[PDB]
């Protein structure tokens, strides 16, 4: 059963750089390769057949190349609609198989994050529960921390947090932080407060509100 | 017009089985073949097996124990999957795909969400989420949506219909007591907002739910 | 119209769906064997022309029991057919030289 | 003379587990390999023919699979009467040879 590697598993580049993922077969397969890309949440999607044969629809900024055991897929000034995962097939022998997968990553300007904090909704709190919503949006590098603050001490319980992969529409990373507490627990606290650090700022990006 | 239409998700009781469904339409040939490849949240593509239509037969990967059974309806241009007596470990996104017999996937199905729990379906709760009346705004105004208590996955969101697809961000969800929550967030011009109407629609194929929330300022 | 020349076509006729069919087959035959690679249509096709003309590069071969029993009639299908041609040839020049002798 | 590496020797898992045991050909020989089970004090039995072949009376626990040069066998559900040594033999290039045996243990 031929074994497919794919090698570095993940890989950055700049905006407009030249990329290339590479693809080795265990053995000589001609040049029955095939390359697949799926983006986050999305379903695969066919991009060069036979190491090197362009598909209609496909970007012209992507190209294959190699035979044998070694193979190349390319891309041509890459662009943040090309954060994907990236796999190869062979038809050589049977069975069909896939290759492990190489993650594509892009090194954007820093850029700092956008926040806002969201009072829960009247129609849940009509149902006897309470959720403040904090988002930290478009940021970059991915690495930051949210901090939440009851009447001004800090809060660590009952805080689950959530992070996007890379968007493939900016290059940017986002992420949210939940503060779910009872009606009563919350009717029972003043102001409530998010707090975003991150490098692009020595000092932190705060939001807050007050229940009345 | 979609090639491959596969249902979005499946509950399954441990050790009970499910069958999985896969339609075609546009070109078919007598050289087709119905492929199925599984995976598995964060890893890679996994070949489980393929079937051609136009004469009956079904080959499966040899590596991994044998959970599947593969038939196909020619009268009504569906292949199906038979997965049986399933475990935690056979959660995963199914997807079919279709070969013409040239070796490559040409076209695949948005693939249908396993997943193998002891649990019940949980519709979700979908609650508004705009600004506070403190929250000054600038050229642009961040609004979203809570969508929680729901089981199992996946949910689908969108914005007004697909319509507004630019600025959006829908997060992963996340576990907590057999039901999962996430929050999607959108952005337009702070102008734009409340004259043109913002919409969040939110569809949870496993309770055959798609509900509305429209986005309206804080009274 | 004198049978050899129409043997002739059938065999022709019959050649060609020979290796349509034992490509199709070839490949229903071979997938579900590791190793196999006689497994997509197209490469299928010019593997059954290679055997029925008896080339046999050995870039493609069949390696199941039902893909080798499909070659056997690809093959005999094949050295038939164009013996059968090479045999209309002789009855032309057989007949020709007759003529030319009068008879 | 066609080698065949079976690494590692001994085995361990637990009740009920998946196991693999690995078969590496110093050349590529098919799907021309048989497994063997031989348990204490007991002459070889034939489990798998032809890497992935079924043979008659053998617990459907047991399957196999691979080609060229590398093999496996594998036992779904692991359980005390399979506690043995287990040998791959090559039947593509004269003369057959052996592996060197692996041990399962649990």
């Amino acid at each position: 059963d031929i074994l497919l590697t794919q090698s570095p598993a993940i890989l950055s580049v700049s905006p407009g750089e030249r990329v290339s993922f590479s693809c080795r077969a265990s053995q000589s397969i001609g040049t029955d390769i095939h390359w697949y890309q799926q983006r986050t949440n999305g379903s695969p999607r066919l991009l060069i057949k036979y190491a090197s044969e362009s598909i209609s629809g496909i970007p012209s900024r992507f190209s294959g190349s190699g035979s044998g055991t070694d193979f190349t897929l390319s891309i041509n000034s890459v662009e943040s609609e090309d954060i994907a995962n990236y796999y190869c097939q062979q038809s050589n022998r049977w069975p069909f198989t896939f290759g492990s997968g190489t993650k594509l990553e892009i090194k954007r300007a820093d850029a700092a994050p956008t926040v806002s904090i969201f009072p829960p909704s009247s129609e849940q709190l009509t149902s006897g529960g309470a959720s403040v919503v904090c988002f930290l949006n478009n940021f970059y590098p991915k690495d930051i921390n949210v901090k939440w603050k009851i009447d001004g001490s800090e809060r660590q319980n009952g805080v689950l947090n959530s992070w996007t992969d890379q968007d493939s529409k900016d290059s940017t990373y986002s992420m949210s932080s939940t503060l779910t507490l009872t009606k009563d627990e919350y009717e029972r606290h003043n102001s409530y407060t998010c707090e975003a650090t991150h490098k692009t700022s020595t000092s932190p990006i705060v939001k807050s509100f007050n229940r009345n | 017009q979609v090639q491959l239409q596969q249902p979005g998700a499946e509950l399954v009781k441990p050790g009970a089985s499910v069958k999985l469904s896969c339609k075609a339409s546009g070109y078919t040939f007598t050289s087709d073949w119905i492929h199925w490849v599984k995976q598995r949240p964060g890893h890679g593509l996994e070949w489980i097996g393929e079937i051609i239509p136009s004469y009956g037969r079904a080959n499966y990967n040899e590596k991994i124990q044998k959970k599947a059974t593969l038939t196909a309806d020619k009268s009504s241009s569906t292949a199906f999957m038979q997965l049986s007596s399933l475990t935690s470990e056979d959660s995963a996104v199914y997807y079919c795909a279709r070969e013409r017999g040239d070796g490559y996937f040409a076209v695949w199905g948005a693939g249908t969400t396993v997943t193998v729990s002891s649990a019940k379906t949980t519709p979700p709760s979908v609650y508004p989420l705009a600004p506070g009346s403190a929250a000054q705004t600038n050229s642009m105004v961040t609004l979203g949506c809570l969508v929680k208590g729901y089981f199992p996955e996946p949910v689908t969101v969108t914005w007004n219909s697909g319509s507004l697809s630019s600025g959006v961000h829908t997060f992963p969800a996340v576990l907590q007591s057999d039901l999962y929550t996430l929050s999607s967030s959108v952005t337009v011009p702070s102008s734009s907002w409340p004259s043109e109407t913002v919409t969040c629609n939110v569809a949870h194929p496993a309770s055959s739910t798609k509900v509305d929330k429209k986005i309206v300022p804080r009274d | 119209s004198a049978l050899h020349w129409r043997a002739a076509g059938a065999a022709t006729v019959l050649l060609v769906i020979v290796l349509l069919a034992g490509s199709y087959l070839a490949v229903l035959a071979e997938r579900g064997a590791p190793g196999a690679q006689l497994i997509t249509y197209p490469r299928a096709l010019w593997w059954s022309v290679e055997t029925a003309t008896t080339v046999g590069y050995g870039d493609l071969c069949p390696v199941t029991l039902w893909g080798r029993l499909v070659a056997v009639v690809v093959m005999v299908a094949g050295i038939t057919s164009f013996g059968l041609v090479t045999a209309a040839l002789a009855t032309w020049f057989v007949g020709r030289e007759q003529e030319r002798r009068g008879h």
